[PDB]
RNA sequence: CUGACUGGGGCCUGUAGAGCACUGAUAGGGCUAGGGGGCCCACCAGCCUACCAAACCCUGUCAAACUCCGAAGGGUCCCAGGUGGAGCCUGGGAGUGAGGGCGCGAGCGAUAACGUCCGCGUCCGAGCGCGGGAACAACCGAGACCGCCAGCUAAGGCCCCCAAGUCUGGGCUAAGUGGUAAAGGAUGUGGCGCCGCGAAGACAGCCAGCUGGUCGAGUGGCGCCGCGCCGAAAAUGAUCGGGGCUUAAGCCCAGCGCCGAAGCUGCGGGUCUGGG
RNA sequence: CGCCUCCUAAAAGGUAACGGAGGCGCCCAAAGGUCCCCUCAGGCGGGACGGAAAUCCGCCGGAGAGCGCAAGGGUAGAAGG
RNA sequence: CGAUCAACGGAUAAAAGUUACCCCGGGGAUAACAGGCUGAUCUCCCCCGAGCGUCCACAGCGGCGGGGAGGUUUGGCACCUCGAUGUCGGCUCGUCGCAUCCUGGGGCUGAAGAAGGUCCCAAGGGUUGGGCUGUUCGCCCAUUAAAGCGGCACGCGAGCUG
RNA sequence: UCCCCCGUGCCCAUAGCGGCGUGGAACCACCCGUUCCCAUUCCGAACACGGAAGUGAAACGCGCCAGCGCCGAUGGUACUGGGCGGGCGACCGCCUGGGAGAGUAGGUCGGUGCGGGGGA
């Protein structure tokens, strides 16, 4: 499942999830979006778990756009191990997520099949999401 | 044109810059009322702790 | 566990010495770096390690000149 | 068509307190002029959803002027995804570049065999004449297997219109469906883990 | 994208401003010969002598030699007495040493 | 008079943010060397690809060790205000070299710890002196020389315990919510929108066989905001500090008044410093 | 466990953790001083043996090359040849 | 000029182990027991509804993922106690929690009946005797309405055992 | 002082790439030779010398075109010194002063100082 390829460097500081998006907050391939309404280390089983469910719904037909990618590696010591003896290893990649992001992306389907696919989508999240359509203002962006 | 600056609240808490900008004033006890001379450097100060003092336009 | 890392080396405090409109004497060091980050201007030598220094006692100014880089001199009193 | 709005000058008022008042702020501006305006949020929201960056806005200003207009560029609040500012073209006789709808007036042989028509640009960047400003643009795209495509290149213009994205710019194209027998399959692909571009000795 | 010659040229007049003198620079064309003593302090010239300006003769050679003299006397006229040789893009050999050559003759010191 | 701090002015900087021009990452599409695969060949090539995909281009993005950009600030010199238990110089005497909470910026940890390691600030340390927070070193208020059966306020408060309003005006909440919790769920309640469908007779139904008919006024979904409901299981006896509170003694908006400290004032006194 | 480079380091300097990553314990008699010349990587096209790449020719190419070795800064208006 | 004085501000020119036979000075500045804080781990309950169940997502189940509660496991931390907080298991004596093993009361059932399944309410009482092993735990015998799980310094050594 | 050219600086892409056009009287250039100074890891290509038949073809100078490159507001926003509130938190707001980046409108096929040679 979604993971870089490769990387300058093997572990990351762990940052912070402070302020709106940066950017990609407005629809750009769909017709229908899911947007993220907090923040998150969105995992990669997390996210391909959602793409399945959107697929699974469509069970043939739709297409998929997946609009983040997990980069950011995770670590964790192991278990019942003590603080210090360096960083620990990583164990999965998150894709760092801040409030109004779309995330998921789905056309080529009827409304109804887009409202639910998005919505089962959103259940395998771990963060509140709102289901939003293409507008004149993601059109002049 | 005069200042009258008067400390109402206490600088106890407050950065120590914050406590040295109210001894160039030369307010040293609470509800003290200095007179100074509205001038930019003098004003300054004023306004760097503008939010233990209160300030009137006074001559 | 363990770590290969752990090492780092001793800060070497470069960057300005003196900067423009403070008065030098002849020697006085005005800017540390690597390489010519700022590059001797009017009055001004370089040493071995790229260190820019007061040629004559006076005032120092800068000067960016674009694609040409930035300079240090030495304003004689 | 074309359609019209009320709009109204702005001075010093802070455009907070604008937004706050429901009053969505915005800019009128063009090579000659340059005026702080605000308009209603509601009333421009009930334009914009059908006007957009492609069909022509008279502003109807409150010293008795009405100047003809499009919307340029519009600021989003990246949190609550709403509007927060307008830029207002003010047109004048001279051609101006602005993006026309597209049409995909067809059904794809793509679409038949169940793919999907992935519509690249839903509209199209265009130098034109403000009296020659077109509803839309038609295309076909019957033609279109999986997995094939259309270029502006394709694109049979009106007359006056002239292109202004490069012709090689993709358009539109039909791709394959999601498909659930995939999963299996994608299920099965076993990930090798990710290598290190190196530093030092090695890189 | 420069050239040998601009590189060559500016390397070596670089090279000259750096110690600060008047420079005696010398453009030489495939007829003429000029030559200037310029302030770069100022970004001025001081004093001038050219074969074009001296309406002079035959053999280049000769003819360098003979506007290093009168660059020269004009020179010393001004108070102007030590210089330096900006040889340009030039190699000093030639009709360019020549108009040094001449000019030292003339009193000019470098 | 040079000090902290402050006003102006120059110079240094690469963070916040943002960006993709470099180093890498990256989704999709386009174009297109390479393979893979199929019709086709050994005679050397073709051709088609709903295959894996290089470089390039487009749309969209990610990065402490990326930066085409780049603040607020910060450092320093100059001139100026600043006479302060300020500053500078020579010397005598130390103590300290286990810190801790809190706020903000990071790393480490598990976007754990009354966790750990740095940074800037603060307080406790040494203010376990005082008012508030039920109680409570470090949260709010405030720096306690002594005296007074005088006055004004700070935080916090004004139904009774308990000093001062059962104070005034507008609204919400019916859950004792207030008076500890999440995904998610719901005709709770009030309030703003937005679509439909309806006296070209809607909806509910009450009928004859989905039509009508029958009545005669609305009806059916979306979404947003305020306040509430569920989700809510733990070990000695219960409780928001208690009693008790429901157009509140709860919550939100707006006011006037009071109460309240060792803060401020009045009066008296001490000591040191400065000036007569 | 000393030394060097980058990050952490919060745009002066400095700043810790058994934090993230690499290097040094040499070398060069030219790889040093000076003077005088010269300008790269890479891309497309052309050329016997000659190939992805040997040497030659042309056009484009601001520096992405090179600078003994890690990294950073620097650098062709040379510190590179 | 002779330094891997590399533990790199370099004790001597010259140096390894062991102590359950041990001792003194100190520390809760620092481990082991318990508590505390935390809740990764653990136990339990939910959200989503792919899919199983002849038929039928929800009788019984619940892919991939999501949110929590508890504070019984193993841990992390090192905050009171190292001028002492005696540490497993058994015996004795209990008391509480309820996420209820039984008995009482219910809804649904793929509930004919009888008997089961599953969830809800309910802490009043009850919850056996044996063999193995120090064991807690567990396996096994014979029964039973049932042979419940946890807290109380893994309750209880100024109460016993050892 | 105005015009053109040759030098030399400054500003440091609004000055650049590409396209087109124009200039040889003068200046510059290419050009004609390689005797002589001097030169080629081979080559008079370059450097250099002696010249003046030719040509402005290459170069260079001067103009014009916005396809690319470069510059780029106003407006809004992010962020933030300082002062305050909110949440159990991740985090979220308010006041005051500062205020980006992207993008939009638009700008640009240079400006200028000194000295010479020529012209009015
Ligand atoms: N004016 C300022 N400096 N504002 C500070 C911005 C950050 C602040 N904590 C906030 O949430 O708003
Ligand atoms: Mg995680
Ligand atoms: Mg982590
Ligand atoms: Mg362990
Ligand atoms: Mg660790
Ligand atoms: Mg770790
Ligand atoms: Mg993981
Ligand atoms: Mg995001
Ligand atoms: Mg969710
Ligand atoms: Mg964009
Ligand atoms: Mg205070
Ligand atoms: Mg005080
Ligand atoms: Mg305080
Ligand atoms: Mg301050
Ligand atoms: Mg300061
Ligand atoms: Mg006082
Ligand atoms: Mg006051
Ligand atoms: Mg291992
Ligand atoms: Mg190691
Ligand atoms: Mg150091
Ligand atoms: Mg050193
Ligand atoms: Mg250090
Ligand atoms: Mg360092
Ligand atoms: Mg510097
Ligand atoms: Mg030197
Ligand atoms: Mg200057
Ligand atoms: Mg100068
Ligand atoms: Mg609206
Ligand atoms: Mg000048
Ligand atoms: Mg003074
Ligand atoms: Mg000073
Ligand atoms: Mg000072
Ligand atoms: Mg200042
Ligand atoms: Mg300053
Ligand atoms: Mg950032
Ligand atoms: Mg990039
Ligand atoms: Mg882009
Ligand atoms: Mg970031
Ligand atoms: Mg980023
Ligand atoms: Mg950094
Ligand atoms: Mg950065
Ligand atoms: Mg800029
Ligand atoms: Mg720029
Ligand atoms: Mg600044
Ligand atoms: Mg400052
Ligand atoms: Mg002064
Ligand atoms: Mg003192
Ligand atoms: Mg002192
Ligand atoms: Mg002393
Ligand atoms: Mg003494
Ligand atoms: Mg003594
Ligand atoms: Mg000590
Ligand atoms: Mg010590
Ligand atoms: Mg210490
Ligand atoms: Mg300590
Ligand atoms: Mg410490
Ligand atoms: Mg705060
Ligand atoms: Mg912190
Ligand atoms: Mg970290
Ligand atoms: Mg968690
Ligand atoms: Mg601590
Ligand atoms: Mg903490
Ligand atoms: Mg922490
Ligand atoms: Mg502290
Ligand atoms: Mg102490
Ligand atoms: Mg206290
Ligand atoms: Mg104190
Ligand atoms: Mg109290
Ligand atoms: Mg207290
Ligand atoms: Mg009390
Ligand atoms: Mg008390
Ligand atoms: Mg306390
Ligand atoms: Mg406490
Ligand atoms: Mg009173
Ligand atoms: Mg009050
Ligand atoms: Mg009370
Ligand atoms: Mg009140
Ligand atoms: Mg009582
Ligand atoms: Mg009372
Ligand atoms: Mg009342
Ligand atoms: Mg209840
Ligand atoms: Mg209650
Ligand atoms: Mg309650
Ligand atoms: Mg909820
Ligand atoms: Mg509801
Ligand atoms: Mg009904
Ligand atoms: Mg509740
Ligand atoms: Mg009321
Ligand atoms: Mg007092
Ligand atoms: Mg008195
Ligand atoms: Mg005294
Ligand atoms: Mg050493
Ligand atoms: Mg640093
Ligand atoms: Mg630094
Ligand atoms: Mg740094
Ligand atoms: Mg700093
Ligand atoms: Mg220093
Ligand atoms: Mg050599
Ligand atoms: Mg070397
Ligand atoms: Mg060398
Ligand atoms: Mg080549
Ligand atoms: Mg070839
Ligand atoms: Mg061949
Ligand atoms: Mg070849
Ligand atoms: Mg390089
Ligand atoms: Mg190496
Ligand atoms: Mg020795
Ligand atoms: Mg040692
Ligand atoms: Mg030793
Ligand atoms: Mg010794
Ligand atoms: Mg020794
Ligand atoms: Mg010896
Ligand atoms: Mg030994
Ligand atoms: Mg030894
Ligand atoms: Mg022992
Ligand atoms: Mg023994
Ligand atoms: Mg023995
Ligand atoms: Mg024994
Ligand atoms: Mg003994
Ligand atoms: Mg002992
Ligand atoms: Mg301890
Ligand atoms: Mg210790
Ligand atoms: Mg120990
Ligand atoms: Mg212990
Ligand atoms: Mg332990
Ligand atoms: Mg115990
Ligand atoms: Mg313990
Ligand atoms: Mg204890
Ligand atoms: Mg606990
Ligand atoms: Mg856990
Ligand atoms: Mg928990
Ligand atoms: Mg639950
Ligand atoms: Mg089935
Ligand atoms: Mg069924
Ligand atoms: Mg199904
Ligand atoms: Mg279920
Ligand atoms: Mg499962
Ligand atoms: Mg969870
Ligand atoms: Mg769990
Ligand atoms: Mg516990
Ligand atoms: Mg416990
Ligand atoms: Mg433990
Ligand atoms: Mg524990
Ligand atoms: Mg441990
Ligand atoms: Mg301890
Ligand atoms: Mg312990
Ligand atoms: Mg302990
Ligand atoms: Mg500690
Ligand atoms: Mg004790
Ligand atoms: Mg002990
Ligand atoms: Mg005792
Ligand atoms: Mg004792
Ligand atoms: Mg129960
Ligand atoms: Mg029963
Ligand atoms: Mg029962
Ligand atoms: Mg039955
Ligand atoms: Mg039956
Ligand atoms: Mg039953
Ligand atoms: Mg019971
Ligand atoms: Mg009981
Ligand atoms: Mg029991
Ligand atoms: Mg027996
Ligand atoms: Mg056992
Ligand atoms: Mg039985
Ligand atoms: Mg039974
Ligand atoms: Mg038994
Ligand atoms: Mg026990
Ligand atoms: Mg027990
Ligand atoms: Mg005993
Ligand atoms: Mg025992
Ligand atoms: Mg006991
Ligand atoms: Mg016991
Ligand atoms: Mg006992
Ligand atoms: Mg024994
Ligand atoms: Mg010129
Ligand atoms: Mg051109
Ligand atoms: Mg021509
Ligand atoms: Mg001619
Ligand atoms: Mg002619
Ligand atoms: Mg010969
Ligand atoms: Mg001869
Ligand atoms: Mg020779
Ligand atoms: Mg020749
Ligand atoms: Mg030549
Ligand atoms: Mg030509
Ligand atoms: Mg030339
Ligand atoms: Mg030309
Ligand atoms: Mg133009
Ligand atoms: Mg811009
Ligand atoms: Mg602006
Ligand atoms: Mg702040
Ligand atoms: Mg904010
Ligand atoms: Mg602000
Ligand atoms: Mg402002
Ligand atoms: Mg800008
Ligand atoms: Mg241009
Ligand atoms: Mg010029
Ligand atoms: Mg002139
Ligand atoms: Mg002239």
């Amino acid at each position: 499942m979604l993971m870089p390829r490769r990387m300058k460097y093997r572990k990351q500081q762990r940052g912070r999830l402070k302020g709106a998006t940066k950017g990609g907050d407005y629809v750009a391939f769909g017709d229908y979006g899911l947007v993220a309404l907090e923040p998150a280390w969105i995992t990669a089983q997390q996210i391909e778990a959602a793409r399945v469910a959107m697929v699974r719904h469509f069970r043939r037909g739709g297409k998929i756009f997946i609009r983040i990618f997990p980069d950011k590696p995770y670590t964790k010591k192991p278990l019942e191990v003590r603080m210090g003896k360096g960083k620990g290893n990583v164990e999965g990649y998150v894709a760092v997520v801040k409030p109004g992001r779309v995330m998921f992306e789905v056309a080529g389907v009827t409304e109804e099949q887009a409202m639910e696919a998005l919505r089962i989508a959103g259940h395998k999240l771990p963060i509140k999401t709102k289901i939003v359509r293409r507008d004149a203002y993601d059109e002049a962006q | 044109p005069r200042l009258k600056v008067k400390l109402v609240k206490s600088p106890i808490g407050y950065p120590k810059d914050q406590k040295a900008a109210l001894k160039a004033l030369g307010l040293r006890r609470l509800q003290q009322e200095r007179v100074l001379e509205d001038t930019p450097a003098i004003r300054g100060n004023v306004e760097k702790v503008a939010h233990l003092v209160r300030v009137e336009v006074v001559e | 566990g363990s770590t290969r890392n752990g090492r780092d080396s001793q800060a070497k405090r470069l960057g300005v010495k003196r900067y423009e409109g403070q008065v030098v004497r002849a020697g006085n060091i005005l800017v540390r770096q690597r390489g010519t980050r700022f590059k001797p201007g009017k009055n001004v030598g370089m040493g071995r390690d790229f260190t820019l220094f007061a040629l004559v006692d006076g005032v120092v100014e800068f000067q960016d000149r674009g694609r040409l880089g930035r300079y240090v001199h030495v304003r004689p009193l | 068509m074309e359609y019209r709005l009320k709009a109204y000058y702005r001075e010093g008022e802070k455009p907070s307190a604008l937004r706050r008042a429901g009053k969505l702020p915005g800019v009128m501006y063009n090579r000659h002029l340059n005026r702080k305006v605000y308009v209603d949020l509601v009333e421009f929201d009930k334009v914009f959803r059908q006007a957009s960056i492609h069909h022509v806005i008279v502003l109807e200003l409150p010293d008795g002027q009405s100047l003809p207009t499009l919307v340029r560029q519009v600021n989003l609040d990246k949190r609550r995804r709403r509007p927060e500012h307008v830029d207002f073209f003010v047109l004048s006789d001279e051609p101006v570049e602005m993006y026309v709808p597209l049409r995909f007036v067809g059904t794809p042989a793509g679409v038949r065999a169940g793919g999907v028509l992935q519509e690249i640009h839903r509209d199209i960047l265009v130098k034109v004449s403000p009296r020659n400003i077109p509803e839309f643009i038609e295309v076909d795209v019957s033609g279109l297997e999986i997995g094939d495509s259309l270029h502006a290149s394709d694109l049979k213009l009106p007359p006056g219109v002239e292109l202004a994205v490069s012709p090689e710019e993709t358009i539109a194209a039909v791709v394959p469906p999601e498909d659930v027998e995939k999963l299996a399959e994608e299920a099965a692909a076993e990930v090798a883990e990710p290598e290190v571009i190196k530093k030092g000795k090695e890189e | 994208r420069l050239t040998a010659y601009e590189r060559r040229k500016f390397r070596v007049r670089n090279r000259i401003k750096r110690t600060g003198r008047l420079r005696l620079s010398v453009f030489r064309s495939l007829k003429h010969i000029y030559a200037q003593i310029i302030d770069d302090e100022k970004g001025v010239t001081l004093v001038s002598a050219s074969s074009l300006a001296l309406k002079l003769k035959g053999n280049k050679t000769e003819v360098a030699r003979q506007v290093g003299r009168a660059l020269a006397e004009k020179a010393l006229a001004l108070g102007i007495k030590q210089v330096a040789f900006d040889r340009g893009p030039y190699k000093y050999h030639g009709r360019v040493k020549a108009l040094a050559e001449g000019a030292r003759e003339g009193g000019l010191e470098f």
